């Protein structure tokens, strides 16, 4: 029950645990960063 | 070629303005081709000096 | 069940192959309930994406194999066309996923994706041990253009 100023009135409440599949993140945001940090050191290996 | 399709519903065939811009892709990769062909038979590194 | 002359139909990449009826009952907490069902059959056309993201990305790894032919001593110009393959390649990753919502399984456009930028990495990392090593082209100049080749035999037959 929640109360109001009016007065005090009955409640149902429904609700639900979603949770984020990190599948699709993990192919389109983290694996891109991943190799391009690993293409990153390519470079140290260049001559100076 | 990206940018010209999207102004366009998903349709299943090739419009004229597809047909114009395949072949300025075929002349564009032309001269890439163009290019390798002749870094493949340069010889000499160097260039040229008065 | 009639259908209409089958060409006013807005299907664009799709072809009603044909249709179905049947019927059941349910059971909710009401009661029980005759269901009536009209099954659509439709199947797809590629010809859209073959412009979209396959021709597109077979070009660009194409472009990642023209490398070969280019001289060992000019490092400038191969790294910057590796950058620029590999930076297209992330960029025509994201753009096709844009047409794609957003699931979590991987899809066979995805996978083409995939093969080919493990290809161009793999083509950008054959050209450095190179670079290493003079400081297995030729070698590379058939075998790349011949992996992607038994892979399309593959990839086409597999999910056609
Ligand atoms: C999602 O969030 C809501 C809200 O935070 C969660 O609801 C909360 O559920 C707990 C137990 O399920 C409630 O605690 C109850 O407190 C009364 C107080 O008298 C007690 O008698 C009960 O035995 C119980 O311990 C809590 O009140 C309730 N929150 C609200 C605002 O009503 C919910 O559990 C979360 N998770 C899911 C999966 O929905």
């Amino acid at each position: 029950k929640v109360v109001f100023s009016t007065g005090s009135y009955p409640r149902l409440s429904l609700s639900f645990k979603l949770k984020r599949n990190i599948g699709y993140f993990i192919l389109q945001t983290y694996m891109p960063s991943i190799l391009i940090t690993i293409l990153s050191w390519v470079s140290f290996w260049i001559n100076y | 070629s990206i940018s010209a399709r999207n102004s366009l519903p998903k349709v299943a065939y090739a419009t004229a303005m597809d047909w114009f811009i395949a072949v300025c892709y075929a002349f564009v990769f032309s001269a890439l081709i163009e290019f390798a062909t002749v870094n493949y038979f340069t010889k000499r590194g160097y260039a040229w000096d008065g | 069940v009639e259908v209409g002359d089958t060409r006013s139909w807005r299907l664009y990449q799709f072809s009603f192959v044909g249709l179905r009826n049947t019927t059941e009952v349910v059971k909710t907490t009401s009661g029980d309930y005759v269901v009536m069902s009209v099954y659509f059959d439709l199947s797809r056309r590629m010809g859209y994406f073959t412009i979209q993201t396959y021709i597109p990305c077979t070009l660009i790894v194409v472009l990642s194999w023209v490398s070969f032919w280019i001289n060992k001593d000019a490092v400038p110009a191969r790294t910057s066309l590796g950058i620029t393959t590999v930076l297209t390649m992330t960029t025509l990753s994201t753009i096709a996923r844009k047409s794609l919502p957003k699931v979590s399984y991987v899809t066979a456009m995805d996978l083409f994706v995939s093969v080919c930028f493990i290809f161009v990495f793999s083509a950008l990392v054959e050209y450095g041990t190179l670079h290493y090593f003079v400081s297995m082209d030729s070698y590379a100049r058939i075998f790349f253009p011949t992996a992607f080749c038994l892979f399309n035999l593959v990839y086409w037959v597999s999910y056609l």
